[PDB]
């Protein structure tokens, strides 16, 4: 079986995107660091290729999206 | 901005140098009724409501 390690969020990191140039300049957004310690992580005599699972933004998006067109409201 | 030019060329050999000068992909598909939508169908605009009724 394929091991999993839980890595858990703990300041929020939250922002306005309305302020910010397009793209957004990362190196002046709010950044929490997560660090985690696997004691084994290849026990095998193969190459192991890792697996992320990745929590998306829980805010609504700025504009609804109309199937057909271009969804122009990534910026905000 | 080109020139295209014929005295009864094929419109392949026609096209032929302006298409590679420009970089374009000439591109044909067959309207099959029942499975495609109508080939000049387009959305516009803040509803996305078709741009020509009908």
């Amino acid at each position: 079986d394929d091991v999993v390690y839980p890595i858990e969020v703990q300041e929020d990191t939250t922002f306005d995107p309305n302020p910010l140039p397009w793209p957004w300049p990362q190196p002046e957004l709010p950044v929490e660091d997560i660090e985690i310690t696997v004691p084994n992580a290849n026990p095998t005599d193969n190459i192991i290729w890792p697996k992320w699972t990745l929590p998306g933004s829980s805010e609504k998006p700025a504009e609804p999206y109309i199937p057909g067109l271009p969804w122009l409201g990534a910026p905000k | 901005l080109t020139i295209v030019f014929s005295r009864f060329k094929s419109f392949h050999d026609t096209a032929k140098n302006v298409l590679a000068d420009s970089q374009l992909t000439i591109v044909c598909r067959r309207y099959f009724h029942g499975e495609d939508p109508h080939p000049f169908a387009e959305l516009s605009g803040e509803l996305g409501l078709p741009l020509i009724e009908g």
